[PDB]
């Protein structure tokens, strides 16, 4: 809703489809590992193990 | 021979595609398919018509903080003009929302009443 | 050759017998002088600058170094002038 | 809100004429149609280099290449299977998963 | 090799680098006609090709 960001400078965070956000291509991939250690780790409520994580690195 | 392509389904399990074409004169065309034949709207058309906007705020959502990208900016003057030029009217969203329905009433099987 | 009978063949080639006078070196700087040279074979880079209040465009187009392509593709400086003389613009 | 060889509106951003096709000394908007003198819009310059590999040739390809132990105390063993992960932020330290393979213990290092 | 390039102001926004480039692939500086490379090959079975 704030962001002022697009292109391939930025990674474009999409669940489903729709932009949730954006976030660098560094923190990008910071952000990506926790989400399948945090899925695996089944400990987080909010996160399946049916989840596909799809990091596009630049 | 460029283009994108999105295959959107609808919660019921059904698809609709969205593909844009790139026109090498310098605007983009958004294609769909309601019955078996296909229908070509310019994207500005629908980018004014989905939610109210600046003609800023169309550049701003492409152009990032790379507005020193002069490959964009002059593609982007292409297509932000061309739709001015092509249709001089259709200024606000309830205008352009009324042209897309017009054209659209007797392939989508419209009712009199809306 | 058989089935189409093709004059528009896909890549047609030519057998050229060199003498027994001319050398490899003279027989390879003279392959140089057949093979076509494009303008797009020459150019680094080209930089327009577009000025707009008259429409003006400036056309700056960079090349390699004259030592560079007068060695590569026996084109010397002046035939190089002639080319956007005549024939580019 | 002049960026390229475009200007927009200060009012409701709509991208405002071309200055060298309106009579003169007005540039109007089509929405809010407020008043933009011709004069301040000066310098409309917009430089394009070529596309970097618009141009294929023999001698553009030859300027490209011319240019030139973790001892376990489990069991005791050297080669432990590790792997560096960076978890939450960059602001913290990558965490080390050990795994080892002659015992098969696990264990984790902050620093 | 710079040169000024004027327009009319009447005129629309033209590329003008998708135009240079597809003309600096069509001039040639020097071509036979109908002949686009010549190779000079190892000789295949004695004769010089
Ligand atoms: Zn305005
Ligand atoms: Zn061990």
């Amino acid at each position: 809703s704030h962001t002022f960001a697009a292109g391939p400078s930025l990674c474009c965070v999409q669940i489903d489809g729709k932009i949730i956000g954006w976030v660098s291509h560094e923190q990008g991939k910071i952000i990506a590992d926790t989400l399948r250690y945090w899925k695996v780790e089944g400990k987080t409520p909010g996160l399946p193990i049916d989840l596909e994580i799809g990091y596009v690195p630049p | 021979h460029y283009g994108i392509q999105i295959r959107s389904v609808r919660p019921d399990q059904t698809s609709q595609t969205n593909v844009l074409h790139y026109l090498n004169d310098g605007q983009v065309t958004f294609r769909f398919s309601w019955r078996k034949n296909e229908y070509l709207v310019p994207v500005v058309m629908i980018l004014k018509a989905l939610c109210h906007t600046s003609d800023r705020e169309i550049f701003d959502g492409i152009i990032g903080n790379d507005v020193k990208d002069s490959f964009l900016t002059d593609r982007l003057e292409l297509l932000l003009r061309g739709f001015k030029k092509r249709y001089p009217h259709l200024q606000n969203r309830t205008q352009v929302l009324q042209y897309l329905g017009d054209k659209f009433r007797v392939v989508f099987q419209a009712s009199p009443d809306q | 050759i058989v089935m189409t009978a093709s004059a528009a063949i896909k890549t047609p080639q030519m057998t050229l017998p060199i003498w027994n006078d001319v050398s490899d070196e003279q027989a390879d700087t003279f392959c140089k002088s057949i093979s076509k040279v494009l303008l797009s074979e020459v150019i680094d880079k080209v930089i327009v600058t577009e000025t707009t209040g008259a429409r003006s465009y400036v056309i700056h187009m960079r090349f390699f170094d004259n030592n560079e392509y007068s060695e590569e593709y026996d084109v010397s400086k002046e035939e190089l002038q002639n080319v956007i003389s005549n024939q580019f613009i | 809100s002049v960026v390229g060889s475009l200007i927009f509106c200060l009012d409701c951003g709509d991208l405002l004429e071309n200055p060298n096709a309106v009579l003169g000394s007005n540039v109007e908007c089509s929405q809010c149609k407020a008043i933009y003198p011709k004069s301040q819009f000066s310098n409309l310059k917009v430089v394009t280099t070529t596309a970097d590999d618009a141009f294929p040739s023999s001698l553009r390809a030859k300027k490209s290449v011319v240019k030139t132990k973790e001892k376990c105390p489990q069991c005791g063993n050297e080669e432990m299977n590790y792997h560096t992960l960076q978890l939450r932020s960059a602001d913290e330290g990558a965490t080390v998963f050990y795994t080892c393979t002659s015992c098969g213990y696990k264990f984790r290092t902050n620093n | 090799c710079e040169f000024k390039l004027e327009l009319a102001a009447d005129t629309e926004k033209l590329l003008m680098v998708n135009i240079v480039e597809e003309i600096c692939r069509k001039s040639i500086i020097r071509q036979i006609p109908h002949i686009d490379r010549c190779v000079h090959p190892e000789p295949e079975n004695g004769k010089r090709v």
